[PDB]
């Protein structure tokens, strides 16, 4: 368990995915 | 996935695909939450009335890069399992209430950039993360249309299929249906006034709906892929086992 959730390519490399933005806005909406 | 977009590499390091030993065959999707566990859906082993009930013996699970169409062999592990655990008030006979599944891998797994689990919510996640018009995701390998008579022109994903879905009002998700739907599941996609589309299809069950926190940068398992009428109906929406209602079945099961 522990460190789960982040993943290798994009959260521990500060990268975010083509998609993920589209998640964000339906939160502050 | 009915109407996603190809899964740039190493969007869901979790994703775990259920397989039929011999013939190969993909039977459904599964995440992973540890480096032995890996959680699923119930119906995907266990539904009588197709005389469905699959042992340790005759089912495998491959993790990682796969991207399809290719045993990825370097970058895809295959493995065993050692148990099954369904839950024990699981109901086929209605409304697949109760639709989870732990299987335990006979060997720790060794992560890395492609295997990595998903975290499980927790009291406040699931607080803050599970409202209407909040949008999960849904990932799997199984067909991009709905194969009702037969559909076999197309539906099969050489990349692993993505597709963002909002989570609907509960009372949305019961009108939709004539079927009855328990606290333990909840539904989520486009309604008919929305123009999006997207819902998950035949392969794609057991698999996650996942949540990204802006509190810590994780994501967290919200959801499994259950059931629906059909795939990408209008004024239908796909149903998903409620991970964190079952939270706490999970954690006996490990302890």
């Amino acid at each position: 368990e522990a460190d789960c959730g982040l993943r290798p390519l994009f959260e521990k490399k500060q990268v975010q995915d083509q998609t993920e933005k589209e998640l964000f806005e339906s939160y502050i909406e | 996935i009915v109407e996603g977009q190809d899964a740039e590499v190493g969007l869901s390091p979790w994703q775990v695909m259920l397989f039929r030993k011999s013939p190969q065959e993909l039977l459904c999707g599964a995440s992973l939450i540890s480096d032995r566990w890996v959680l699923t859906a119930a119906h995907c082993l266990l539904y009588p009335p197709w005389d469905k009930n699959f042992t340790v013996d005759d089912l495998l699970v491959r993790i990682g890069k796969h991207s399809r169409t290719r045993y990825e062999r370097k970058v895809e592990k295959i493995s065993m399992l050692d148990k099954i655990y369904i839950h024990p008030r699981y109901n086929w006979k209605e409304n697949l209430d109760r639709d989870i599944a732990l299987l335990k891998l006979k060997r720790p797994i060794e992560l890395s950039d492609y295997i990595h689990p998903v975290c499980l919510p927790d009291k406040q996640t699931a607080a803050k993360l599970l409202h209407a018009g909040f949008k999960g995701r849904v990932t799997g390998w199984g067909n991009r249309r709905e194969t009702w008579t037969t559909s076999v022109a197309e539906v099969q994903p050489s990349v692993l299929q993505v597709v963002n879905l909002p989570l609907v009002e509960r009372p949305v998700c019961k009108a939709s249906t004539r079927i009855r739907i328990t606290d333990n599941m909840f539904c989520a996609g486009y309604k008919p006034g929305e123009g999006k589309r997207g819902d998950a299809c035949e392969g794609d069950s057991g698999g996650p709906f996942v949540m990204k926190s802006p509190y810590n940068n994780r994501w967290y398992q919200m959801g499994i892929v259950s059931w629906g009428e059909g795939c990408d109906r209008d004024g239908k929406y796909g149903f998903y086992t409620h991970v964190f209602r079952l939270k706490k079945w999970i954690q006996k099961v490990i302890d």
